[PDB]
């Protein structure tokens, strides 16, 4: 329970205070009340600043890839489908997370699977309910290269198991960086000699997921498109920074064309005219 | 085990109850209720503080 | 009945389970328990022991047990490179399969010292000097025993204590290495030089050899499970 | 100096004057079996000055070439006086033991030795779906010898040093109580070694409790004047030593 | 709560203390502290050995056999599986097992059943809920020789029934073993004269499962695809033993080809070369 | 067992949940915490900021 | 009969609740807080204990 | 915690006390422990008498009887399917409950439910979930004769519905005898003159249950076959007598053809030949 | 409602379990218990009684 | 209206929670923990007992 700040009542002056003169060039934003310029009256004000924290700003559930894999296909690769983990193919979920530079946070995961029969001359089937396998690689583990590849069994990494028509697949992951924070923004190089690459693409390193049917070749293809929501939950924040103005190009570098500033007015005085 | 706090109400005009259910902390719900603040170091982040009455850069 | 809400995660299986199942057989009359010599209640109880390094695993000496040994003999000037590799517990060939290479290879990330003893195995009558430098990465190796003697080394004298410990302190940037390979997480180089050459006397053999250990001292951690990259089956085991 | 070391069991002394230390197992001593984890029921036997003494098995000569030997240890003391009828008579046994090694030298040789007593040491086939005959994974007090390549004999053990007959790294064989026979500064390798099984007693037979390895990492080697023939002994005494169910001799 | 030990400072020194001097020769691995050699500041070190205790590095679920059985066919031999209880058929928890000699663990058994329609003409069918039986024999007990025996009432045996769709089948298992504790390694003969079979094929007995579909003959072959997975807790483990180099032949012994000690580098000494 | 009733709402998945889910990853240890300067507690610490506003945006 | 301990929390900045429910032991959870050990019987295991400083086998 | 009882040790005896010598001619079992004839050491003894008592013996769930009925016939006596209850037509259950001649237990009754559609020419349908009733008769209750009789309204008769897929439905039954004890055996008449029937089919007496679909006329046969589990808890047994050697032949008599002791042997003494 | 998470192992019915299951006859009253002689609270009771063993089995 | 009563393990190295649901005597679980016995019926079934070292039919 804590409360905004309440307005004191004030009556005339004159006297060598200034409150409203002051000098902004020493970085420093005046601390001015109305009660210092105007008479104001006595205000009980019982606002609260509830959901303007950083909790309650971040903690939601955004989307931020969609993976599509089939269930029979001619080449193998289209059976099952990969996605290298980051926050920064959607521009909401990464326009929320760049106003600061350093993050700390528990995530919660939510999976929204939905499948779809795919137009073929034997769509009259009779198909018992899919089963999807989501199976999690840290960084540095074997990778599967088949739907039939025998590392799928996950007897180290792990998995979740959904059949069709239950609730979504919800698991929650601690703080996994290996420094104190996940850092936003990285300006610097990978190599000591200042080459390789630039930016935040060598700090991601968070593992990838993999994605299956558990179910064999069945006789008609079905599309599966299952859905990442990330939930950021216990959240530190650290060092703020201005919002982005300019349209995102990539995932992996910051770059962009410029953009104007704001929207044009055309004029620049108001008048009680066609404004 | 159980734990008993206030819930958000509004002014001029409660009590839940919460047990966690899992060994690790990262399992927990998310922490809606604090609402403290401190701008003394983005407003003021100054040495030889300023006192709003006299001219500072007097 | 009791008015319940299912949350998402019911009906599924996560392989990191931790709840409560019943039993198949209940009242099941367990063997009583026995105390055998040698429990274990901890992996790092294990890799806390010293075990040989196969520094000499060059082309065809791993089909034999030449790979342990160190050639080292008398020279002609001074001051030339013994043996060398990287400080990788798990990703360089050298301390690959060692004990603590195989139990760093079921973990990703890994923290603390690490120490290294050699031991001389020649004759009792011969004596000798070596440096034992360990180098922090950011420069590239050091090429000869001027640059060497410039990091954390030790010279060792041989005589009656046949053995010497180097023990590599832990200077790193985070709390954490990576067990595999990459560029951020780079530990530095293990590099050893002739302090002044084997003296022998006359009757006695020139060529000799040292072996070395590795384990892990007091402050050592590992902290993420993945499986090994050494498994690899294809067919069952009929 | 704490160089000499002095060991009576029974009515036989060991004593060196280069040893090093002496490895304990897994830091326990040997002692007799309680009533709190005994399971038989019956009065055992302990003889105890007619058992617990010093057996000096064969010695084996390590020429420059040589790749290792082993022998196995509730077996290769089959015949050695009471202890071995003892173990005929009755059906579970239940001991410790003391390994001493001897093997000298003087200032001029070199070569490096390793004592290894490894616990439950199931060995590989030279072919891979072939039966072992009992000949080759035990003799007695003769030993079997390592080879330096991958040996194919018939029904035989796979003979190949960097494996040790049991398929993993031969560096990493130094987790089991064990001690170096470094000619610059040894003479001897003592290692006690308590019970570790399963069971609290079983049959002296048809169990191979563990299994004694001596493996040169560093090669032995002398110039062209000095001596060639250099021995290698063993000598073992079982420790509380204790045996139960009297029957008929036999094996079978 | 239980933290690594900490560094403390050191200082210069001049002494006849020798800590890096010592012998391993006697088997003594030396207790050497970088204190000792270097001179270190204070650091209060928080790193838990937390993830590497045996408890937390063996409780994982991992597969043990694949078992399949369909639900029509000529032959009755295929319409049930059955397969002899053993942890040395899948090399991961197999390797895992083998860094202990002993141990004594309760087993958690969970049961992944997916079912495939099989390639027929009358593929166009309306089928119901298939039910399977998974039923557990210890080892003496009668075994069933068709999907229609009456061995399969299960009036003393253990038994499970899973519907299609609902969460895998879960049950424990305590400690079933006749000594103190699983001989993972079992160095002896079975016969008292040193005969008969070498290795630990002796002392497995524990039973053997059985697999069947509740339903009868239906009008479509469907091949049902269970997936056992083993998850070892309350675990103690005794006297380690080095890993296994070789790769595995064979479930019942022990024997492989010699394989190389590790990989080679085909230089002895390091350079800033091409290295 | 316990005899319950499921009310609506049941089996739905709300981006505004606040419920408990299992770890994928028990006893993981998570780093310790640094003191690192700027801390963000409230997004209203960072609005009170003086911010440079374009008045003067004219066609071009 | 319920029982409170600690959860698995990180340094420098909880009390779960659980009960057992079947009767066997073998349906009880699995013990992953027990972080203690022992490396004296593989480190060191040798009679007439050394000192670290002294030459042992001096 | 009850232990099974300790060995206490022994020396060596030269007296007039004979604990090996007895007669068994009283009636009398002789009391000799290990530590009266032979010399003993003193062991500790920690077994329990855990999975031996009559509580653990018995209460195993057990398949008693199956019943088989369709959807849709010609005749309406296949339609439904009926059982007079006794435990005493499968011989696994029976010949454990034979242990005792007078028992009293709580009983819990689990039916196992499953459906196969039978071979028509018409089998591409879309059938919603069958529902089966099972109606349980105390015993002088009138009688359905139809599946849509006006007699299966359950007014006061108990009931179960199933709907298909789920859990088995699961009852539990008080002692329902009008005496003191479950008589497994009656030796005696049914009329006071002495004729009638002879044996324990006088004091059966426990009802009849009664199986059908609440469902319809379907336009397919379905075969449903469900299956009785009788679980014997809270037991109290008296006056054992010694387990059947012959195999059985009926429900109602005890009637049996003779049996051989036991299997021969061919010779009386033992050797170390062919044996 | 209370929310709640299903585990592995539910709907399954396994031939030994202990759990509680409703009553089909509410307040039935159960008739009184008669002290009969012989009772047998456990197998091993009968399991420590003398009973002849057939040596003789040899060819019919 | 909870019991707490301890669980089935072994030797040399616990307290469940059970609460009855239903009305009836009937609807309760098993009673799994009864270890008790006597065989004083049906071995020694006899007046005049014996003394086990005596003749006994002296
Ligand atoms: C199958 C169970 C485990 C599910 C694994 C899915 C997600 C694994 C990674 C957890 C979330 C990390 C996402 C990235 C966090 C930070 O926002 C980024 N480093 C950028 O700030
Ligand atoms: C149907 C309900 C019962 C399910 C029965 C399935 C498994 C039965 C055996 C339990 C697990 C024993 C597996 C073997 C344990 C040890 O790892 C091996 N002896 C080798 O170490
Ligand atoms: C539909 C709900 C009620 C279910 C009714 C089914 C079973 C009704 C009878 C209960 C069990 C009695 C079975 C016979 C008990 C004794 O074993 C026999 N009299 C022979 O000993």
């Amino acid at each position: 329970v804590v409360r905004v700040a309440d307005t004191m009542p004030s009556g005339p002056s004159n006297s060598e205070s200034i409150p409203a003169l002051t000098a902004a060039e020493t970085g420093h934003t005046s601390q001015v009340v109305p009660s210092d310029t105007i008479q104001t009256r006595h205000v009980r004000n019982f606002h609260v600043r509830s959901e303007s924290s950083v909790e309650n700003f971040l903690s939601r559930s955004a989307c931020v890839y969609i993976v599509e894999y089939k269930t029979r296909d001619d080449t193998p690769d289209k059976m099952y489908d990969s996605w290298v983990i980051n926050t920064r193919q959607v521009a909401q979920l990464r326009r929320k997370l760049e106003f600061f530079t350093y993050v700390r946070f528990d995530v919660e995961v939510t999976f929204v699977i939905t499948s779809v029969q795919d137009d073929s001359t034997r769509q009259n089937t009779d198909t018992p309910a899919l089963t999807h396998q989501i199976m999690y690689v840290p960084p540095g583990g074997p990778i599967p290269q088949a739907v039939d590849d025998y590392n799928w069994q996950t007897s180290t990494n792990p998995s979740v198991f959904w059949t069709e028509g239950n609730a979504p697949p919800r698991m929650s992951i601690p703080f996994m960086s290996v420094g104190n924070a996940y850092s936003n923004f990285y300006d610097g190089w990978s190599h000591f000699s200042q080459t390789g690459v630039y930016g935040f693409n060598t700090l991601n390193n968070m593992g990838k997921l993999y994605f299956r049917h558990v179910n064999d070749k069945t006789i008609s293809p079905i599309t599966s498109k299952v859905r990442i929501y990330f939930k950021p939950k216990h959240v530190k924040a650290w060092v703020p920074r201005p919002p982005r103005l300019c349209e995102y190009t990539h995932k992996d570098n910051v770059d962009f064309e410029p953009k104007g500033v704001t929207t044009s007015r055309t004029q620049l005085t108001i008048s009680n005219s066609t404004h | 085990g159980a734990q008993v706090s206030t819930q958000k109400t509004g002014a001029h005009e409660i009590h839940y109850t919460n047990i966690n259910y899992y060994k690790d902390a990262a399992s927990n719900s998310a922490n809606r209720q604090d609402f403290t603040q401190d701008p003394g170091k983005f407003t003021e982040p100054v040495k030889d503080i300023m006192v709003k009455s006299l001219p500072a850069l007097n | 009945g009791l008015p319940v809400m299912n949350t998402p995660g019911s009906n599924q299986f996560l392989t990191s389970d931790d709840y409560q199942s019943p039993t198949a057989m209940p009242q099941f009359d367990v063997t009583p328990e026995m105390n055998i010599p040698g429990e274990v209640k901890n992996l790092m109880e294990i890799a806390e022991v010293d075990s040989v390094v196969p520094v000499n695993n060059v082309n065809e000496n791993v089909n034999s047990l030449e790979a342990y040994r160190i050639p080292v003999h008398s020279v002609t000037e001074t001051g030339a490179q013994v043996f060398g590799f990287t400080l990788q517990p798990g990703a360089d060939t050298v301390m690959e399969r060692t004990l603590l290479g195989e139990i760093l290879n079921y973990y990703a990330n890994w923290s603390g010292s690490i120490k290294l003893t050699f031991m001389y195995c020649g004759s009792a009558m011969a004596t000798g000097k070596f440096l034992l430098a360990y180098s922090p990465p950011g420069a590239g190796v050091p090429k000869n025993r001027r640059e060497a003697m410039l990091g954390t080394h030790i010279i060792w004298d041989i005589g009656l204590q046949s053995s010497c410990v180097l023990c590599v302190p832990w200077i790193s940037q985070t709390h954490y290495r990576f067990v595999s390979k990459d560029i951020y997480t780079d530990a530095g180089f293990i590099t050893c030089w002739y302090q002044t050459s084997i003296v022998v006397p006359a009757e006695v053999q020139n060529q000799s050899v040292i072996l070395c250990f590795v384990s892990a001292c007091n402050d050592f951690s590992v902290r993420l499970l993945r499986d090994s990259p050494f498994v690899r089956q294809t067919a069952f085991y009929q | 100096s704490d160089r000499v070391r002095s060991i009576t069991l029974g009515n036989s002394t060991i004593t060196t004057q280069e040893s090093a230390n002496v490895v304990v197992g897994y830091g326990v001593w040997p002692d007799y079996l309680s009533d709190e984890e005994a399971t038989a029921e019956d009065q055992p036997t302990q003889p105890d000055v007619a058992t617990c003494r010093f057996y000096t098995l064969d010695s084996v000569s390590w020429m420059k070439e040589s790749q290792g030997w082993w022998w196995k240890f509730p077996d290769a003391l089959r015949d050695m006086g009471l202890f071995g009828q003892n173990m005929q008579y009755h059906y579970l046994g239940r001991s410790g033991y003391t390994i001493h090694v001897q093997c000298n030298a003087s200032k001029f040789h070199q070569g490096c030795l390793l004592v290894v007593c490894v616990p439950e040491a199931e060995m590989g086939a030279a072919n891979i779906n072939e039966k072992i005959n009992r000949e080759h994974l035990s003799n007695g007090e003769v030993a079997n010898t390592f080879s330096g390549t991958k040996s194919s004999n018939t029904n035989d053990v796979q003979q190949a040093v960097f494996n040790a007959g049991m398929g993993v790294a031969v560096g990493n064989l130094t987790i089991f109580p064990h001690q170096w026979i470094n000619l610059r500064t040894n003479n001897c390798a003592t290692i006690v070694m308590p019970y570790i099984n399963s069971v609290p007693m079983d049959n002296m037979f048809r169990h191979y409790n563990f299994t004694l390895m001596i493996i040169p990492f560093a090669k032995l080697d002398y110039a062209a004047g000095s001596s060639t023939y250099i021995p290698i002994t063993v000598t073992v005494a079982p420790m509380c030593a204790e045996y139960n169910g009297l029957r008929l001799a036999g094996h079978q």
